[PDB]
């Protein structure tokens, strides 16, 4: 089984990358667009995708499977600030006195799915945390530029922000977040340029 | 060679094939081919044969190999050429590559073993470290790919010949695995560089492991072996069914493939020294092998039993064909893998494996000890497998046998089976030596007290002093040398315990039997050199003041054992016993209890109620109250209890009527409810009762089954074995119903007791002591030795230098004297004990015992007087014995309470010493300037001085001079002083 | 038969086998399998014959036969392997080789191998330095 | 098997116990191996001269057409055999023997006179003319082409003969080879060269470890020494030496032809094939070094394996330098875009670590010398890459990127060089000469340590490292003359080349912060080499002003700065300024330079 380990001690946490084809070779610098085969140092198995169960699984097997590494983010990070994809943040609406959040004190998703501006300790509670997810898997940890579409996921409830005509803003689940209603953009100014 | 070289230039055909086969035969017949391998290599014969092979294989490469006889003969010639010399092997190694592509030329066709290009390739690297290390990864990769193809696709020619179309090719896979085994294992050591590569390639291609072990729905190795056995014993799936020849026995093929794979992996397993050092690659390989093969599968495969050869009517042996069924070589590989990868490091696992997988095989091999059945293929193969795989494993795992007090029955059965197998014939010298080493190490590690059954078995067998007696003799020597404190010391060895006087009587019988047999046996060098230490060790182990029980335990365990046959069931006759009427109440009550318990068990099984008495509708028992049961139904319960009571009375144990319980019970739809009874306790004597009477019942059943056997005309039922050799689970039923009957006796209170008592207390310790008897025999033998030496002095001086009593004198000089020396050196304090307490255990040898010690000392002195040259090198032995006896002499007590003849002999010893010293006086005087003089001088200087020195040192140390040296002995001492 | 057998003994194996001759296959069956070496001079027992038949179409030839005496070469290997040692060294014959004599017997001759001697004494060390040549050699000449 | 080896040693007997015929066979084999094979006689030059002599033309009475001489006929036969189409180049004993004979005839080989050197050069030219006047160059090209990329003794003999006829950079042979290739439009020759490079062997750790395991098992190889490690170093060196000799003398035409073959339908980049093999051998050397990095000492087999691998790598570096010098801009660009930088990075790591590892030992002096010679060759190749540079050039940018990638290793190398360059100054200081008052030249270890500590130029770690590098002596005394002659002199050459490289990079990348930081790291070496570094500007062959960097010796600087030479310079300047001419100014300057 392939899982997570707290400590780096031992060779179980180490994997060796090998080319999936003859175009690459040992010692050659790995390109971002490539297919790799990963071998566990401890067991000499492969990071393998198994079809045996009704649902696909991942396991360290002797049959080798091709894995493609996709970059997300790098060490640039634009120093401080400069919002990047995947960031968890608070949307301060007014003059540093309100946050976009949902009710939680009432309890119950039926009234927790609504969205509103609230002030006070909401700015330090986890209830007012939204993570910004880009629409592209590759380079999803890059800087967010003006007009770039994204989704806003309420971290605590796990539901995505969305717009429908009859009841304006609302949160739905992963199965109902269908980009047509959950996509939002940041604009420098409100004019319809 | 010129004929073959000329045939190179003509196209191959039938005539040329015949000519070249004959030429190769002539060459392999010639002397120079074997005497001068360098000449052969210089002439390049291997290259010529390889060119012929290439031509034949290329002819019809796509088709079947034309002229297979030519290929087989060339392969055989090249294999022999490789075997001739190492440089020939290295020269043929250069053609390894081509042979690897052409490996599959004739693998599937049988009767070509050792006559294939794969066989030539294997011989090119067999038992050669340089060539094994020179093997390359692509060379092993080709073989791995071929094995994967064999494991994935069936054999075309095999299926064309009508064989069932299984999905894989065990026949060729086995040969590929054998070649890989030769590649990875060389000269008894595993080439780690090749083993790692082979393991990595095999795990990269998991199809190489066959249907089973492939995963993804593949069943276990045990299941695969069982299914292959079913195929082997089921026709229409094993052969084609439209000298093996066409027959392949696909079940055996599958089994052999799996065995070869297991053997190859076990040889690829890393070394334990590397594992201990911590080579991460070694631990990784071991973990991989453990993941592939579970331990339980190996245990189950080992537990699988063979098919014993059967003796049928008219004395005909039916031995199932080895090449068609399950073979011990298949389990040998499993044992090898279990030892190499998993190993045996914990006592509980060792005992479990011994009980489930090894003990049945050992018992079967021991059972196959009949003269006719001991030469069968199964018997020889099983003996080879045992002595080459199983027994060395137990020898190496001997230290794990330390804390085995609980599983006494299991390892007693192990010891009995091993000893019987050793006694069996048709065993090679190496196999017998392996048996000896295994038994020695095992018995050395086990506890002294609980090998009593093996001691008892050896007692009846070793006095014969046959060729096989060497191993039991050494076994007894080592055991009694190690565990002497268990017997001699009254407290015992410690936590081990103390002898129960049964071991003491057994050891005394063994000692006396061995002594008598050696006395009457003609002198043999090795036999005596082995027997004397055994006799000394047994004498030292036995307490000197041991009291021999004049009455033996009634019907002691000699009836169960037999001469030669070693197993004659002897149930006690029940004809003359009459059951007392007072036991009828117990018979009735126990019948009621048994019927109620059986009704409970029947309802618990859940079977249709007994509403009528129906046979086919199978409603037989009626579960009706015992009082309502018929008299003939009562018989099936009463008769076993009747026989039980018959044996109880026959064995002389009283059962008396507890007054309280007897009066107590006398005044005291259907409910089958009975008594929870298993919670009752039994004493030690009660437990021994239950064990011996369950043994009698097992003997009864074994005898009945035996008469059934000769009624059928033959056979050997697996459990027809002595009760001691019978294992715990197999003794469980008899022991349980023993517990049942004794417990019901106890709960009724019916008091069972030993009954027949000792006829007399036997206070004459002075007469019945083991030391008393031993010293009587010793002094007697010294007396005949003395009379023989006077006969020699009478005869040899005239004419009789050679005397008829050579073997008697050799016995006395080789066995008697060292036995005396060792016995009195071990037990010096015992004979020297007196009113004072130099020893703390109690000792205190009798006055008569001390008297005979003195008499023996005097007899030995008289014997040695002027006869050192007659004994030659033994004179050292005589003087050592006299030294020890003089140290052990209890002069004060002997002179206070002793017999006049012995006292006079002790005085005469000193008088003779004084007279000899005076004679030496006149020999040295007036003879220093210029024969009996030399004899007296060297006799004095060699023997007389040490004896007097030791005796006087002992007397001075123990202050015996004030009690011994008085009057005439003072006069003799004055002469000695002058 | 890897050149360890000498020419004279190989020749007398052949002359015994040629006593029955017959084109290298005739009159040499399993019935004469014992008779040839019985005539040659040492006696094959049941163990010797089972060693002959252990790996053995059904009728032997000279390669197979002398291959059998290869594994029989394992016999009579007890006194001549130490005969050379007893001749060259151990003039006293005590077997307890002296201190300088033991330096000298492990004075490495050409191979110049190391750690093997110190391994032997860390695995086993005699006591009474004073290493026994007998105990020293049986460990390898088992 | 340990017991079996001892049993064989005990049972094995000397010669006098062996039967006479066996001992005679053994003696025959030994006599063949020791006396007949080692016997050598020289006949190649005489045989070639006899075969080249035209035979009796007044008897031939032809006078119309000169008949081909026997040597010409033999070369024609070999050429026809090569030209005949076959699946594989069959092994020909005749061709092997006569190719060896011809190569040795051309070869036929304490300061010697100039006329002696010229006489030797003329003799070599005549001997090579004896062959290439009869078709030897075309013959070797045809044989290489017919080899079809398969390594073998035929190809080895062909390469040796080509080297023999191309030694000294034979312009006539180079022109003949190029003309034949261009007029045949032979793609098989270049395909076979690429195949041979791909088939060339490298170091094999697995084979080395298996050989070590076998030797430790205890049975010595009855055959020759194990050549499984670095299979054919001689063949690889011969191939790359033939390639280098094909371009010696800055042969621009054939240098460009190797990179691209214009006429041919298919083109093979010999430049890229060479750099690929360089990368392979660099990786092998790195693996072999890593196998000893943990180990304290390097055995003899390892030392010889490094010697062979370093020789091969040095030959490849020389071949690449011959490729790019002249300069050849196309070759420079191809190597800049090739995998050369990765190999250079690996080599820099290997150098920066093995320098310390072998300098701390005393039994690896020759290995360290070979390694630093290889380092010097690599730096020379890098300088040739920078030859003909331009401001803000792509090659300079890539070299700066490589240096930044290998920053740590180059820093370690520079520290090594700085220590062993200050060694000479402390040796020549008066304090050291009073620590060793006599002129004997050997001083104790703590006298030496106290002398170092007196300077304070070194630190504690540097002093400890130099003491460790100092060899152990029974008298605890070291010879500082041999110490400096061992350690200082490889520096001041490799260090000077590195300083020239860094100065060139700095001057052609004036605005580069990474290079500025790298130079700040390398400040001390540049300060030491500043008086010895000479810069001039020339009107280069590419119609472009180019910087030229060279070495100025201390003796030259002192003689130039002597007052008499200064007065001569002043007089010359006065003359050219006043009565000199602007047309003849450079001629007068060159005459003054020659006289000075």
């Amino acid at each position: 089984d392939v899982g997570l380990q707290e400590d780096t001690t031992g060779e179980a946490c180490w994997w060796t990358i090998h080319p999936a084809s003859k175009q690459r070779s040992e010692g050659e610098k790995v390109r971002v667009g490539d297919d790799l085969i990963l071998v566990s140092v401890s067991s000499e198995r492969y990071l393998h995708l198994s079809y045996g169960n009704g649902s696909l699984h991942v396991d360290a097997a002797f049959q080798q499977t091709l894995w493609s590494v996709a970059p997300i983010s790098s060490g640039s990070e634009a120093a401080q600030g400069y919002l990047i994809g995947g960031d968890v943040l608070r949307l301060l609406h007014g003059h540093m006195d309100e946050c976009l959040t949902v009710p939680s004190g009432e309890h119950g998703e039926e009234q927790r799915r609504t969205v509103h501006y609230e002030g006070g300790a909401v700015s330090v509670h986890a209830r007012s945390l939204w993570r910004l997810e880009t629409l592209r898997v590759a380079w999803s940890g890059s800087h967010i530029r003006w007009g770039q579409p994204f989704r806003l996921r309420h971290v605590t409830t796990g539901k995505y922000l969305s717009l429908m005509e009859d009841k304006n803003l609302l949160l739905m689940d992963k199965e109902k977040a269908d980009v047509k209603s959950t996509a939002f953009t940041f604009r420098s100014s409100k004019e319809k340029l | 060679l010129g004929q073959i070289r000329s045939l190179l230039s003509v196209r191959m055909g039938k005539e040329e094939e015949k000519l070249m086969i004959r030429g190769l035969g002539d060459i392999m017949n010639n002397k120079v081919f074997y005497q001068h391998p360098n000449l052969m290599r210089a002439l390049g014969m291997h290259e010529t044969v390889m060119e012929v092979m290439v031509n034949v294989l290329g002819g019809g490469e796509s088709k079947e190999i034309t002229f297979p006889k030519m290929v087989a003969n060339c392969c055989r010639f090249l294999c022999y050429f490789c075997r001739i010399s190492r440089q020939n092997q290295k020269a043929m190694f250069d053609h390894l590559s081509y042979l690897l592509e052409n490996s599959s030329v004739g693998l599937a066709s049988p009767a070509m073993r050792g006559s294939t290009p794969l066989d030539v390739a294997a011989a090119s690297v067999m038992d050669n470290n340089e060539l094994a290390l020179a093997l390359r990864e692509p060379d092993l990769e080709k073989v791995v790919r071929y094995l994967a193809g064999c494991g994935l696709q069936s054999c075309q020619m095999l299926v064309s010949k009508g064989y069932p179309d299984i999905g894989w090719n065990p026949v060729e896979g086995e040969r590929y695995l054998d070649f890989l085994r030769f590649a990875v294992f060389c000269n008894g050591e595993s080439v780690e560089e090749n083993a790692n590569v082979v393991v990595r390639l095999l795990i990269r291609r998991p199809e190489c492991f066959g249907p089973a072990l492939r995963g993804e729905g593949g069943n276990g190795l045990l299941a695969a072996m069982e299914e292959a056995i079913k195929i082997a014993e089921d026709p229409s799936r094993d052969g084609p069914s439209p000298e093996e020849d066409d027959t392949i026995h696909m079940g055996n093929a599958i089994m052999t493939f799996y065995s070869a794979l297991i053997d190859l992996l076990g040889r690829c397993a890393p070394e334990m020294h590397l594992i201990h050092a911590g080579k991460g690659e070694a631990i990784r390989i071991r973990s991989i092998l453990r993941s592939l093969i579970p331990l339980g599968d190996l245990v189950g495969v080992i537990s699988i039993a063979f098919q014993m050869p059967t003796i049928a009517k008219d004395g005909n042996v039916v031995e199932p064909d080895m090449s068609a069924g399950f073979c011990p070589d298949h389990k040998a590989a499993m044992v090898l893998f279990l030892d190499s990868v998993y190993g045996i490091e914990v006592q509980d696992f060792l005992l479990h494996l011994l009980e489930v997988g090894f003990l049945p095989d050992l018992r079967a091999a021991a059972s196959l000890d009949t003269a006719a059945l001991s030469a069968t293929d199964m018997a020889l193969a099983l003996n080879r497998y045992l002595c080459t795989a199983v027994l060395p494993l137990l020898t190496r795992c001997a230290p794990l046998f330390a804390g085995t007090e609980h599983h006494a029955s299991l390892i007693d059965s192990l010891l009995h089976t091993v000893y019987r197998l050793s006694k069996g014939c048709s065993l090679t010298k190496a196999q017998r030596d392996s048996i000896e080493v295994c038994l020695l190490s095992i018995c050395g590690q086990l506890r002294p007290s609980m090998m009593q059954h093996l001691l008892r078995r050896l007692v009846f067998d070793v006095p014969l002093l046959n060729e096989h007696a060497k191993m039991p003799l050494k076994l007894l020597t080592n055991h009694y040398e190690r565990c002497w404190k268990y017997y001699c010391l009254p407290g015992g060895w410690g936590n081990f315990g103390a002898a129960s006087e049964e071991e003491l009587h057994l050891s005394r019988k063994l000692f006396w039997g061995i002594f008598d047999a050696l006395s009457q046996k003609k002198y043999e060098q090795e036999l005596f050199k082995l027997a004397l230490p055994c006799l000394s060790a047994v004498a030292g182990a036995l307490p000197p003041d041991y009291m021999e029980s004049n009455y033996v335990s009634m019907m002691e365990k000699q009836s169960s054992m037999d001469s030669e046959g070693n197993f004659n069931p002897q149930p006690v006759d029940t004809s003359n016993i009459t059951i007392p009427e007072k036991l009828e109440y117990f018979i009735n009550k126990y019948a009621e209890h048994s019927h109620d318990k059986w009704s409970m068990d029947k309802l618990a099984n859940g079977w249709i109620y007994g509403e009528i008495y129906s046979d086919s509708s199978k409603v037989q028992p009626l579960m009706k109250p015992y009082k309502l049961l018929s008299e003939k139904e009562k018989e099936i319960y009463r008769w076993p209890i009747k026989e039980s009571l018959k044996t109880m009375l026959a064995w002389g144990w009283r059962i008396e009527r507890t007054r309280e319980g007897d009066s107590m019970a006398l005044y005291n739809g259907y409910s089958p409810r009975a008594i929870d009874m298993s919670n009752v306790t039994l004493s030690r004597d009660l437990h021994a009762m239950a064990e011996m009477m369950a043994e009698n019942y097992h003997n009864i059943w074994a005898k009945k089954k035996k008469m059934e056997l000769e009624s059928k005309g033959g056979g050997n039922h697996p459990l027809l074995v002595p009760y001691d050799t019978l294992t715990a689970k197999e003794k469980a039923k008899d022991r349980e119903k023993a517990q049942d009957i004794l417990k019901f006796l106890q709960i009724n209170g019916y008091a069972v007791s030993r009954g027949f008592k000792d006829l007399e207390l036997d206070t004459p310790s002075i007469e019945k002591r083991f030391a008393y008897s031993f010293l009587q025999q010793l002094i007697r033998y010294v007396d005949e030795a003395h009379q023989y030496i006077l006969e020699f002095d009478g005869g040899s001086r005239g004419k009789g230098e050679h005397f008829p009593y050579e073997q008697e004198i050799k016995f006395f000089a080789k066995v008697v004297l060292p036995l005396i020396d060792q016995y009195f050196k071990n037990h010096r304090l015992y004979f020297l004990s007196a009113a004072s307490r130099p020893l703390c255990s109690g000792g205190h040898a009798s006055n008569k015992e001390k008297e005979m010690v003195t008499s023996l000392f005097c007899k030995l002195g008289v014997l040695v007087r002027h006869r050192i040259s007659l004994f030659g090198n033994d004179a050292t032995s005589i003087v050592n014995c006299l030294h020890i006896l003089g140290q052990t002499l209890d002069a004060r007590t002997v002179m206070k309470t002793g017999l006049e003849s012995v006292k006079s002999a002790l005085r005469a010893f000193l008088d003779n010493a004084a007279e000899d010293l005076e004679k030496t006086m006149e020999n040295l005087k007036q003879g220093q300037f210029t024969k009996g003089v030399t004899q007296i001088i060297n006799y004095t200087t060699v023997a007389l001085l040490p004896m007097l020195s030791s005796l006087f040192e002992h007397i001075g140390q123990h202050q015996f001079g004030e009690d011994l040296i008085l009057e005439d002995v003072q006069v003799s001492c004055y002469r000695i002083l002058t | 038969m890897a050149d360890q057998l000498t020419e004279e003994q190989i020749a007398e194996f052949k002359e015994a086998f040629s006593l029955f001759d017959k084109d290298g296959d005739g009159t040499i069956t399993t019935k004469e399998l014992g008779t040839v070496m019985r005539s040659l001079g040492q006696n094959p027992t049941e163990a010797e014959l089972q060693d002959m038949i252990n790996e053995v179409n059904g009728t032997i030839d000279f390669p197979e036969f002398l291959t059998m005496m290869a594994r029989k070469m394992k016999d009579t290997d007890s006194e001549e392997e130490i005969r050379e040692a007893f001749r060259v060294f151990d003039k006293d014959g005590n077997g307890y080789i002296s201190a300088a004599e033991l330096r000298h017997v492990m004075t490495n001759l050409g191979e110049k191998l190391t750690d093997e001697e110190v391994d032997e004494m860390i695995r086993e060390a005699d006591i009474d330095g004073q290493v026994n040549y007998e105990e020293f050699v049986q460990m390898m000449t088992a | 098997q340990r017991k079996r080896a001892v049993v064989a040693c005990f049972r094995m007997a000397p010669l006098y116990n062996l039967p006479r015929h066996r001992a005679v066979n053994l003696f025959l084999q030994g006599y063949e191996k020791s006396w007949i094979e080692t016997e050598e006689h020289y006949f190649e030059d005489k045989l070639i001269e006899d075969l080249a002599k035209p035979g009796a033309e007044p008897p031939e009475e032809d006078e119309g057409t000169k008949r081909v001489d026997p040597l010409h006929q033999l070369i024609l036969l070999f050429s026809r055999t090569a030209l005949t189409e076959k699946c594989k180049l069959e092994e020909d004993f005749l061709y092997m023997a006569y190719a060896d004979i011809m190569a040795k005839s051309c070869h036929d080989e304490e300061v010697k006179s100039f006329e002696e050197k010229e006489m030797e050069k003329q003799k070599l030219l005549y001997q090579q003319a004896r062959l290439h006047d009869r078709g030897a160059a075309e013959m070797v090209l045809q044989t290489i082409s017919a080899s079809k990329g398969e390594t073998g003794p035929m190809v080895a003999a062909t390469l040796k003969l080509g080297i023999a006829i191309l030694n000294g950079g034979n312009s006539t042979v180079q022109q003949k080879m190029l003309d034949y290739l261009k007029e045949k439009k032979d793609v098989g020759f270049f395909q076979s060269l690429a195949g041979l490079m791909q088939s060339c062997s490298v170091l094999d750790l697995n084979a080395f470890e298996r050989q070590n395991k076998a030797e430790g098992l205890g049975m010595v190889t009855e055959e020759g020494s194990g050549e499984k490690v670095l299979q054919d170093d001689e063949f690889t060196c011969d191939l790359f030496r033939f390639l280098q000799l094909l371009c010696e003398g800055h042969n621009s035409d054939f240098q460009n032809y190797l990179r691209t073959q214009t006429g041919n339908n298919t083109t093979v980049n010999i430049i890229i094939s060479t750099v690929d093999y360089l990368l392979r051998v660099q990786e092998s050397i790195s693996d072999f070094y890593w196998y000893y990095s943990g180990k304290d000492v390097i055995d003899e087999q390892g030392q010889r394996n490094f010697s062979k691998a370093i020789q091969v790598a040095k030959q490849v570096f020389n071949t690449l330098t011959e490729y790019i010098q002249g300069p050849c801009t196309g070759n420079q660009q191809s190597l800049a875009h090739s995998r050369l930088w990765d190999a250079v990075v690996g080599f820099l790591h290997v150098f920066a670590h093995m320098q310390m590892k072998l300098s701390q030992d005393s039994s690896q002096i020759e290995l360290l010398k070979e390694l630093m010679d290889l380092q010097k060759d690599m730096v020379v190749m890098l300088l040739s890459m920078l030859e003909g540079n331009v401001v803000n050039g792509t090659i300079g940018k890539q070299m700066v990127d490589m240096l930044v990638e290998s920053s740590n290793n180059v820093e370690m190398i520079l520290k090594f060089f700085d220590m062993f360059l200050k060694l000479k100054d402390l040796t020549s200081s008066d304090t050291f000469k009073e620590y060793d008052p006599d002129g004997k030249g050997v001083i104790s270890k703590r006298d030496f340590h106290k002398a170092m500590e007196s300077h304070k130029h070194y630190t504690q770690s540097e002093t400890e490292f130099l003491l460790s590098c100092a060899e152990t002596d029974e008298n605890e005394t070291l010879d500082y003359e041999e110490f400096v002659k061992r350690f200082h002199e490889p520096a001041k050459d490799i260090g000077f080349n590195v300083a020239v490289l860094l100065t060139n990079l700095s001057e052609h990348m004036p605005n580069d912060t990474r290079l500025q930081t790298f130079l700040e790291l390398a400040e001390s070496v540049l300060n030491y080499f500043q008086p010895f570094l000479g810069r001039i500007e020339i009107m280069g062959s590419a119609k472009r002003i180019e910087r030229v960097y060279f070495e100025i010796s201390e003796s030259s600087r002192t003689q130039w700065e002597k007052p008499q030479v200064k007065e001569s310079k002043r007089q010359f300047i006065f003359d050219v300024v006043n009565e000199g001419g602007e047309k003849e100014k450079m001629e007068l300057f060159v005459n003054f330079c020659e006289d000075t």
